[PDB]
């Protein structure tokens, strides 16, 4: 039925809009999580 | 016992009292032993091997005379004898295109639900071999994306005899929803878009669209008509029955349950 | 006794059903 | 038995079931009345 | 494969259709849900000699679907072929609906016998006294007195 | 012998103590709630019936030689139970045969003697009225035997013990059926055997004898008694109509018996899943995937139970048959890490435009795909390869030309563009319309969901749902 009729001539499960959203800054925020309450 | 087995077998079959004699043969088939379990005496399936074949040509007689309600009556009784409850079934060669005749009978009548429940029973039969089923499923793999009149560009590949009676229904069941879709939001087109792209530069295909449908080619256009509505609303027609829900809400909430 | 068993269980229906309607009047009255 | 007893023996089943049912429903309503009557008397 | 056997018009297959009605009578009653008219139009054939036997297998299929009044009305119209068949635990359910429909009809006719009475079907009471004959012959008479009060006769 | 000799005394008394007493309390307490508790439709031994689902699958499998469980069966099948003096004799026998297990040797019934042990439920004025008790004592010939997973030559004596138990259906249907509702206990017993008698008939051929049995066993429902007996047999009816590859399925749709209103949140959960595969094969997807999603979240409360592995597998298959793109391992299991790895690659090639890579993986991992029972994806997945692309564009662009949507899809030309823009509207993909003045594909936005009565349509079911919980609470409260 009805040819749509015409004249002219990895594994990132929305973890990709997580992972291609994710590539250049945070790897020293992976156990850089705890040093901040004597100065700051 | 084998009443007129191959009399008018190959050349023609113009006889009309042959069929009642063929039914008279079929009086004997269901009355020798049984049909429903067909449990014992495997030799009583041997005339049922030929009772398959005489209904095959009976379906060939129905496709000769264009009998749609018989062609499903033959095929269902055949398939339920291909589903004999003692399914031992020595292989006949005429089964694989008879199902192809069934698979093209059924595809051309918008039985796509009946299609994809048919393929469950023959996993490697339908794919790895059997071009009489491989072609209607490569038809259906064409019939997924955009290849429905590319189908007509692959018309000239029939492995069997002509198959004309069900590509004509496939001619019918495409060109009418073609006419249904141009009644829709595909608003209007000139004559030459109906020429190159529908198919077939001008035969009485222009008589097909002007008479089955409207779309009279006046001054250089096919003309659409009014296909809209008014959309009225009251929204206080529910004000009788939305009050019925609210009375029911305080009904059960007040009753000692 | 078999016909009597069918009749007496019918009599134990509505005599037991009127007690169900009875406490609905009781519990509604005791709230007042 | 299947034609003359079974018409009654299958029918006294559900007549037993509803009496079996609403006795649980009754003693629920019994205890609720005893709560309010002990509340009003006090 | 067995439904489309009820299409043909010659009587020599009509009396072989009942040879195939009682063949396929066992299991696939859910398949006969789409075959209501093919029993009904076959019931409307007067050249079909055993039209009451079509009402037998119709009372089989509407009991599968749970059309309990439709099985009851076709147990009526199946005549002697239903009247001969009463030794089963299938039929004890549809005579249960019979006596239930019977005794509420009789109390209804005991209300107003002065005109506009609903006439009781004779094939409705055809199995009532016949099952009452089973009370006379299966030695039990506390059951024979039991219906006699409830029948309001 | 010095190493294995001293390890012999501790293993017997732990089944000889607690596996002794549990059914001794159950067979006592359900009997007191068979004699008393006229409203024993829901015994508290129905949770013990749920315990016996879990108990004997892990507690005992063999009859535990060094004489632990081997003496239970000649004790518990020797039950005549005449009256209070001659039941207190048997109440002493719960204690007296414990010395026969410990001090003496037990009666070893290696898979065969339990069938002639079913004469002690006839010997010396036994009880036939306690068809729950003998019905559990008809399960107990299976309970060491079947649950040891032998499947070896006692399958025929599995069968003959069940024929004695199918003769207990006869004793329910013919012998003193006086208002005890024991079928709703026996149907779960008719479930337990016919989970393995199902497996038995997977070790052998078809089940058309049991089909005649199961239709008749389903037939006595809806007239006599109807709770969970109609339900569990209906999955047993459906699963091998499904396992056999015939038409089989419109029979299921016209099988208008879908609704025993509840199945205690376990049988009803998979019941939606068996019929979810049924509605998926006739190309209905959005109605299918919403009861696929409903079945996954209804009873998943274990860890990788095995059919949770299957409903999580089949769920985004049909969602890769519409063309929305969720993928898979967001709830991953150790029994799923192996069973994800071909299914891993399957969903990534949907979003990318490479199909020979997809035809590579299908040729690579087809044997696992054919092991899963999903043969018919490829006849309809190449469909959704170009449907996923066109929905992604129509969700992106609000007013797209035909002359541009082609060349992005490596589709070469503005005709091969709207070779995907005339069934997608008919399949329910995009709202958009096409004018043959511009050839542009523009859709609109939905605003009237709060402006017109959408919310109070949805609320009326949920108002009616919350008041039912208040009604189920008060009706089931004041049992003290």
């Amino acid at each position: 039925m009805s040819e749509k009729k015409q004249p002219v001539d990895e594994d990132n499960w929305d973890d990709d809009n997580v992972e291609d959203d994710f590539s250049n800054q945070l790897r020293a925020e992976l156990e850089k999580h705890g040093y901040k309450m004597e100065t700051s | 016992m084998y009443e007129q087995l191959k009399g008018e077998w190959n050349r023609k079959s113009p006889n009309l009292s042959k069929c009642g004699e063929e039914l008279g043969r079929l009086k004997l088939v269901l009355l020798e032993l049984n049909f429903l379990p067909t449990t014992g005496t495997k030799l009583t399936k041997q005339q049922l091997i030929l009772a398959r074949d005489i209904l095959e040509i009976g379906a060939q007689w129905s496709i000769l005379r264009k009998d749609i309600p018989s062609f499903e009556r033959y095929m269902a009784q055949l398939k339920c004898y291909y589903f004999d409850y003692k399914e031992q079934l020595p292989e006949s060669a005429y089964m694989h295109q008879l199902l192809g005749l069934n698979l093209l009978f059924l595809l051309s009548q918008n039985r796509v639900a009946e299609f994809h429940t048919e393929l469950e029973r023959l996993p490697a039969k339908d794919i790895q071999t059997n071009v009489y089923i491989k072609h209607p499923v490569s038809l259906e793999q064409y019939l997924m994306e955009g290849s429905y009149n590319k189908v007509f560009l692959a018309k000239g590949n029939i492995p069997a005899e002509s198959y004309t009676f069900f590509i004509d229904i496939l001619l019918d069941t495409i060109r009418d929803e073609i006419a249904g879709c141009i009644e829709k939001a595909y608003e209007k087109i000139l004559f030459t878009e109906a020429t190159r792209i529908l198919f077939f530069n001008t035969p009485k295909k222009m008589t097909d669209y002007a008479k089955k449908r409207g779309w009279v080619l006046g001054p250089n256009n096919y003309y659409s008509f009014a296909s809209q509505q008014q959309k009225p609303e009251d929204t206080t027609i529910p004000s009788t029955e939305l009050a019925k829900q609210v009375i029911e809400y305080a009904r059960q909430l007040e009753m000692i349950v | 006794d078999l016909y009597s068993r069918y009749k007496k269980l019918q009599q134990e229906l509505e005599f037991l059903e009127v007690q169900e309607e009875y406490i609905k009047d009781e519990q509604k009255n005791l709230k007042k | 038995g299947s034609g003359l007893r079974q018409y009654y023996l299958s029918k006294i089943e559900e007549l037993q079931l509803i009496v079996n049912d609403k006795s649980q429903n009754l003693r629920r309503l019994q205890a609720q009345r005893n709560e309010l009557n002990a509340k009003v008397r006090l | 494969g067995i439904i489309s056997l009820l299409d043909e018009d010659e009587p020599q297959l009509k009396e072989f259709a009942l040879h195939k009605l009682n063949a396929v009578v066992n299991d696939f009653w859910a398949e006969i849900s789409e075959s209501v008219d093919k029993i009904e139009v076959l019931y409307e054939d007067e050249g079909f000699r055993s039209r009451q036997f079509a009402a037998l297998v119709a009372s089989k299929v509407f009991y599968h679907l749970g059309a309990f009044e439709e099985s009851l009305n076709y147990a009526l119209g199946a005549g002697d072929l239903f009247n001969v068949n009463d030794n089963s635990e299938y039929v004890e359910t549809i005579i249960a609906k019979c006596i239930d429909h019977y005794t509420k009809q009789c109390v209804e006719n005991a209300d107003l016998p002065e005109g506009e009475k609903k006439p009781i079907d004779q094939r409705l009471e055809g199995i009532v006294n016949k099952m009452f004959q089973r009370c006379l012959d299966d030695h039990k008479y506390k059951q024979a007195i039991g219906i006699a009060l409830e029948t309001r006769r | 012998p010095p190493g294995g000799g001293e390890q012999e005394p501790p293993p017997p008394p732990a089944p000889q103590d607690v596996e002794m007493k549990e059914e001794a309390a159950t067979g006592g307490g359900s009997t007191g709630e068979a004699d008393g508790k006229t409203a024993a439709a829901a015994a508290e031994h129905s949770q013990r019936e749920l315990d016996t689902v879990t108990l004997e699958d892990i507690k005992e499998h063999v009859k535990q030689l060094e004489k632990a469980v081997s003496g239970k069966e000649p004790r518990f099948v020797l039950r005549a139970l005449r009256m209070l003096p001659s039941t207190s004799r048997r109440l002493n026998h719960y204690v007296l045969y414990k010395a026969v297990q410990g001090f003496f040797t037990s009666n070893n019934a290696t898979r065969d003697f339990l069938l002639p042990f079913l004469e002690e439920p006839m010997d010396t004025e036994a009880d036939l009225q306690f068809r729950p008790r003998t019905g559990k004592a008809a399960s107990t010939p299976l309970l060491p035997e079947v649950e040891a997973y032998l499947q070896l030559l006692v399958v025929i004596f599995m069968m003959n013990s069940k024929r004695y138990k199918e003769a207990q259906k006869i004793s329910d249907d013919l012998m003193q059926k006086i208002s005890t509702q024991n079928r709703r206990a026996l149907d779960l017993v008719a479930a337990k055997c016919y989970y393995y008698h199902a497996r038995v008939y997977e070790f052998l051929d078809k089940l058309d004898v049991v089909r005649s049995f199961l239709h008749a066993r389903l037939r006595t429902a809806t007239l006599r008694h109807d709770a969970d007996g109609q339900a569990t047999l209906l999955n047993l009816l459906l699963r091998n109509y499904l396992h056999y590859s015939l038409y089989d399925q419109a029979e299921k749709l016209v099988s208008k018996s879908v609704f025993p209103e509840q199945a205690n949140n376990n049988e009803w959960a998979r019941y939606l899943y068996y019929t979810g595969r049924i509605k998926a094969i006739q190309l209905e997807y959005s109605e299918a995937r919403r009861t696929m999603t409903n079945a996954l979240r209804k009873a998943p409360q274990h860890t990788a139970v095995g059919f949770k592995q299957t409903v999580h597998k089949l769920l985004i298959v049909v969602e890769l048959l519409l063309g929305e793109i969720p993928d898979r391992l967001q709830f991953r299991q150790p029994s799923l890490k192996r069973s994800l790895m071909p299914y891993f690659l399957l969903t990534q090639a949907v979003r990318t435009g490479n199909l020979a890579k997809f035809n590579q993986v299908l040729d690579q991992f087809g044997e696992k795909f054919q092991a899963d029972g999903t043969y018919t994806l490829i006849i309809r997945l190449r469909h959704n390869v170009i449907k996923t692309g066109v929905r992604m564009i129509s969700l992106s662009y609000s007013r797209i030309s035909l002359a541009d949507i082609a060349q992005k899809l490596q589709l070469d030309s503005p005709e091969d563009a709207e070779f995907i823009v005339a069934k997608a509207i008919r399949d329910g993909v995009i709202e958009a319309s096409i004018n043959h003045e511009k050839g542009y594909v523009q859709s609109k936005e939905m605003i009237d969901i709060y402006s017109t009565r959408e919310p109070q349509l949805a609320f009326h079911q949920r108002i009616s749902f919350c008041l039912d919980i208040h009604n189920m609470s008060v009706k089931a409260m004041r049992f003290p």
